[PDB]
DNA sequence: AAGGGAAAATAAACAATACATAACAAAACATATAAAAACCA
């Protein structure tokens, strides 16, 4: 045509359709155009890449993902237009409309229409590319919203010396195919390689890590003054393809995963370098090996909770994941003066392991019969008939279990079924415990509480 | 080649619109009449173009995966199968996991 | 100023007063002889509403040409003395002329179904007594229409009714207490009889039903001088909304239109072409233009056959007159074209509407176009419904899993590979023809297919975003999907 | 010490109930402007 196509790096098919559908003639240009595809698959880099190759046609950038509503999204198409006309034609006399004012979509297309019609002096035809940016990262989204977008153009007039485009980047593809029927031009942008995410990200980042000063200093304070700027870049080149080749298989085909693991691994990298670790880049790896196989990607007790707080997990996640069935055979442990037989236990193991499970809900009794089957002994007998009476060895609930029961479900370690206002003090109200077996497992070897031997004999 | 690429269209879409996606920019980046008039008789750009617009659909995702992401949606597909509602957890998909990764180097 | 919350520059209120009519004479005594007062009444609001009449007026005309079926549509328009409505006149024209002539005040209840002639004919009766109290038989009276649908608002009825009373722009909680004040403590000397017709009462009612007992509450009043023709749909609306005991106290007559008989139709379509039936036009050969009584001396009959099957179908179904009028409009417009397309006048022995224009006029308002559409699709939206059809007579089940869809159409084609059409599609199909393309999960054009049928009304979907578990029903029949199904040469065969 | 045999456990088909969420209603919270109503003056 007579446009400009940039040299993207592997984006090298999607750039000459860009080229083909982006043009500064209205009428050789579509009126909508979605670019489709994942995060960081780069098709913000070559749309702004194409735009500053071309800078006399025209583009408004626009976010829908800091905008989270609609009406703020038909608001900065308002301002911002208006805004890009006046910095682009400052010899048009204007009188600016309230971009705040716009409460519909077709309030939009009446100012869209107010503030077309006086530029209308203009000598020629004129594309204005509205970008939106992330049209489907806005929150509030839902299916009827894009088609609204789509048809704007057959309510603005048609002979306008401005037309508006639209330029869509949208991720997820099931919000695409919604709208496979309106056959609006679409340009892909596929994952990229392993070799293509490398190659990236070492054109990206090898100017970076020279101007980053934990190289910078190091080199002239450990008195190895022997370097060039071709080993240094190949210092920096050869640590990226060694960040990726051990860390490609966690992140998988992202930028923006291996561009947190370089910057939290090259402080550590750099400081292992000495005068037999520039030169040989085998060497170095040896010598820094620690930082190449556990990624590290994290920020005496996991809680400060209280003694009895901390059995009232354990309770509650015996409760949540044994059966009530089998209580009586494992817990019981006082002698019978009146005849009758103990439960007998589980007959045959279940191989489903159930804490992979979802946790089953209980009744607040249970919780606290097995609350003070698993407690510690206090008010411990001193050798005294006297004392020995009045002891009540066994806890009973004061009012503080309930006041530690009702505090681990404001934080929400205890849950329940979900209706707005739930009574505590009712009947039909069950309960269940939210943590994972992991924390548990840290929970119980704090008070000395061995619950694997609860769970190894159900299956593991 | 172009009336091959017009009787597809006919089969599955049957909409001119699409195939007139497919025609501008096999017009629009022919840098001059000697590619233009190649660009008709092949109709290599339509193969590129249809093989573009179904990249990352559902088999060009699975595709751009690494080893352990397609270890674990292998693993999570096989807990959905033997599963009665096709369900399956973060513990459950691990669980395959770690027993087909010692299976392998066993 | 202070930092608003929330934003509304768009609010445009109207200039309404907001003090009823109770409180602007301040007593009953100092209230004016209100027929003798120049804005009540409408005796001034002649002006605004003719307004408007310019605006759409422009100077250019060029000959347009008027032919023989020109004159036709003109005057089987349903704008264009009632034959079948007779014992229904005489009903509200007797109702309401006892009650203007006492100085009383009634309720005269209408319902049917839609197109019966039921809003032409009150209007008509209170055109028949416009005519008598013009002449001084009856007194003089003031009509209000009133339309339910004409309404943003179902609260603007009051607005609108007591503007055409008293000439003043008031809320609606200030008309109502305006009105109210008028129908029960102004004297009777002092005011006028009122007929409103609430017309489409069922569309005011939806919402909080205080409006259809507001105007019939006021028929009970002794002094007030008001007659409410309420034309609905339903014979039970009064009694639903309002209950037992209220429908019992106000007293209202009922009047119920059954929808016309085949022959009563056939004395409304004949009746509005005793003009131009079995009549002589002036047609010149070179332009068309027909003039009634280089030029024929041309003539028109329509057949009485064709008038009778247009009767026969359409009182069979509903009944209205609309659907007949529209009808026979549809006939005389197809025999237009074939007489325009025959001479080729274009736009600037005997003639007639056959047997054959009427039905064909009958007929596409009656054939389903489902069959038409769904013959007439891709393979790939074709192989949808086969394989959709499969699943309902595998299970019966009538709503399929989505992925139960698409393995199906894998396996109609796994299976059907011996085929001459399968083998040579599945390459076009799988990888879209060519090679460097791999072998896909779901078929070419799977998302736009969905897509189109569900565009269409065809089929439903479930809101899931598991695209494999998601729902999927019929929304037009097994059947009449399986006789387009069994048109289609190569998919009946596999 | 053996053993009977009733309690306890398992399984499976079926019925009855609870639960998560969709759809919505309504009250609290919020702003706007023409008409009334004080109110200086
Ligand atoms: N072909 C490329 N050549 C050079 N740098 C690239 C290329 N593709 C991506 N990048 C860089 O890698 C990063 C990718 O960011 P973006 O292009 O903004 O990703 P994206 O496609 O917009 O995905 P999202 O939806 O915004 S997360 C940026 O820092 C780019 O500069
Ligand atoms: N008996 C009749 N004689 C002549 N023309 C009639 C007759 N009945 C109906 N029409 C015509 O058909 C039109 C139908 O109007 P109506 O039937 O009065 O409206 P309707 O009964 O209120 O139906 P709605 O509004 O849906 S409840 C009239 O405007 C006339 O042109
Ligand atoms: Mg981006
Ligand atoms: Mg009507």
């Amino acid at each position: 045509m007579n446009v400009t196509t940039p040299e993207v790096a592997f984006r090298e098919y999607q750039t000459n359709c860009l080229a083909s559908y982006i043009s500064a003639d209205p009428d050789i240009t579509p009126s909508n155009l979605i670019l489709q595809g994942y995060s960081g698959t780069g098709k913000t880099y070559t749309l702004k890449k194409y735009f500053n190759a071309n800078p006399n046609l025209h583009a408004v950038w626009l976010e829908p993902v800091e905008l989270v509503s609609w009406k703020p999204l038909l608001q900065a198409i308002a301002r911002t237009v208006q805004y890009k006309l006046k910095t682009l034609y400052p010899n048009i006399p204007t009188t600016d409309y309230d971009p705040l004012q716009v409460e519909e979509p077709f309030l939009l297309v009446k100012t869209l229409h107010n503030i077309f019609v006086q530029y209308e002096s203009l000598q020629e035809k004129t594309c204005l590319f509205l970008i939106l940016d992330g049209f489907d990262s806005l929150q509030d989204l839902d299916a009827a919203l894009f088609n609204k977008y789509i048809k704007l153009n057959e309510l603005l007039p048609k002979d306008s010396k401005i037309n508006i485009k639209f330029i869509y980047t949208m991720l997820e593809t099931s919000f695409l195919q919604r709208y496979s029927t309106h056959c609006i031009p679409t340009v892909m942008f596929p994952r990229y390689n392993v070799d293509e995410v490398s190659t990236i990200l070492v054109m990206s980042r090898c100017g970076e890590l020279m101007e980053d000063s934990c190289l910078r200093k190091r080199i002239i304070e450990e008195q190895i003054t022997d370097c060039t700027d071709d080993q240094f870049q190949n210092v920096a080149a050869n640590f990226i393809h060694l960040i990726v080749q051990a860390f490609h298989s966690y992140t998988g085909n992202d930028i923006f995963a291996l561009n947190d693991l370089i910057d939290f691994k090259w402080p550590k990298y750099v400081s292992r370098i000495t005068k037999e670790n520039i030169f040989e880049p085998l060497a170095l790896y040896k010598s820094a090996i620690k930082l190449f196989l556990s990624t590290d990607d994290n920020l005496s007790q996991t809680y400060d909770l209280s003694i009895i707080s901390k059995y009232l997990l354990i309770a509650s996640y015996i409760c949540s994941y044994l059966e009530p069935r089998y209580d009586a055979s494992i817990f019981s442990r006082k002698t019978r003066i009146i005849q009758g037989r103990a439960a007998y236990g589980r007959r045959k193991k279940k191989e489903v392991n159930p804490r992979y499970l979802q946790p089953s809900l209980f009744a607040i009794e249970r919780l606290l019969a097995i609350f003070q089957a698993i407690f510690p002994i206090q008010g411990k007998a001193e050798s005294g008939s006297l004392s020995a009476l009045r002891e009540e060895s066994l806890m009973k609930a004061n009012i503080e279990v309930f006041q530690n029961l009702s505090e681990l479900h404001t934080l929400k370690l205890i849950a329940t079924t979900m209706n707005k206002n739930i009574d505590y003090l009712s009947p039909k109200v069950r309960w269940k415990v939210n943590v994972p077996w992991e924390i548990i497992k840290e929970i119980s070897e704090s008070v000395h509480f061995n619950i694997s031997d609860y769970f190894s004999d159900i299956h593991e | 080649n172009l009336n091959r690429h017009i009787r597809m269209n006919f089969e599955t879409f049957r909409s001119l619109p699409t195939l007139k996606n497919s025609i501008i920019p096999l017009v629009a980046t022919s840098k001059n009449f000697g590619s233009l008039c190649t660009a008709i008789k092949s109709c290599s750009f339509l193969d590129i173009y249809n093989k573009n617009q179904l990249s990352n659909n559902l088999t060009g995702r699975l595709q751009s995966l690494s080893d352990l992401e397609l270890a674990i949606l292998i693993s999570a597909a096989r807990v959905a199968l033997r599963a009665k509602d096709g369900s399956f957890n973060f513990n459950l998909a691990y669980a395959e996991y770690e027993k087909m990764i010692k299976a392998i180097n066993s | 100023p202070v930092i608003r919350k929330f934003t509304k520059k768009n609010v445009a209120r109207a200039k309404k007063k907001y003090t009823p009519f109770s409180k602007r004479f301040k007593s009953i005594a100092a209230i004016p002889d209100l027929t003798s007062l120049p804005e009540f009444y409408g005796n001034s609001s002649e002006l605004m509403a003719s307004r408007f009449e310019n605006k759409l007026k422009t100077t250019q005309k060029h000959q347009i040409v008027e032919t023989i079926f020109s004159k036709v549509k003109k005057q089987l328009n349903s704008s264009y003395y009632l034959p079948a409505r007779e014992n229904e006149f005489a009903s509200i024209y007797l109702s309401a002329y006892s009650a203007i002539e006492s100085d009383s005040a009634t309720t005269i209840y209408v319902a049917g179904t839609p197109g019966v002639g039921k809003t032409l004919t009150v209007r008509e009766v209170v055109k028949e007594l416009l005519s008598s109290s013009a002449q001084r038989e009856i007194p003089d009276f003031l009509y209000v229409e009133i339309n339910g649908l004409k309404m943003v608002k179902p609260t603007d009825c009051y607005e609108t009714l007591w503007n055409k009373v008293s000439g003043e722009r008031l809320t609606w909680a200030a008309s109502m207490e305006s009105l109210e004040f008028y129908f029960k403590r102004v004297p009777k000397n002092k005011k006028k009889t009122i007929v409103v017709l609430l017309d489409e009462l069922d569309a005011m009612v939806t919402k909080s039903q205080d409006i259809m007992y507001n105007f019939f509450n006021w028929t009970t009043y002794e002094n007030a001088k008001l007659i409410v023709i309420a034309v609905a749909n339903t014979m039970d609306l009064p009694e639903r909304q309002l209950g037992n005991k209220i429908t019992s106290r106000i007293g209202f007559t009922r009047i119920m239109f059954t929808g016309y008989t085949h022959e009563e139709l056939k004395n409304i379509i004949d009746l509005r072409l005793k003009g131009l039936n079995d009549s002589f036009f002036y047609v010149d050969t070179k332009t068309g233009n027909a003039i009634l009584i280089d030029v024929r001396k041309v003539r028109l009959r329509m057949s009485a056959d064709a008038i009778e099957i247009a009767s026969r179908k359409v009182a069979s179904v509903s009944g209205d007159a609309r659907r007949a009028l529209k009808v026979c409009k549809r006939a005389a417009e197809i025999a237009e074209k074939h007489y325009m397309a025959k001479h080729g006048y274009g736009y600037d022995g005997v003639q007639t509407v056959h047997i054959t224009h009427v039905m064909k006029a009958l007929n596409e308002t009656l054939n389903s176009h489902v069959i038409t559409f769904m013959t007439r699709l891709s393979f790939t939206a074709k192989l949808f419904i086969y394989a959709l059809l499969n699943l309902m007579k595998k299970n019966g089940s009538q709503e399929q899993e989505l992925g139960d869809i698409v393995d199906e159409i894998k396996l109609l084609i796994e299976v059907n590979g011996s085929n001459k059409f399968v083998m040579e599609i599945a390459k076009t199909l799988f990888q879209q023809g060519s090679d460097n393309i791999s072998e896909q999960l779901r078929i070419i054009s799977w998302d736009f297919v969905l897509n189109q049928l569900l565009d269409a009304g065809i089929l439903f979907k479930q809101t899931m975003k598991n695209d494999r578990i998601c729902c999927v029903k019929l929304n037009i029949s097994v059947e009449e999907a399986k006789r387009a199904m069994n048109e289609d040469e190569t998919l009946r065969n596999l």
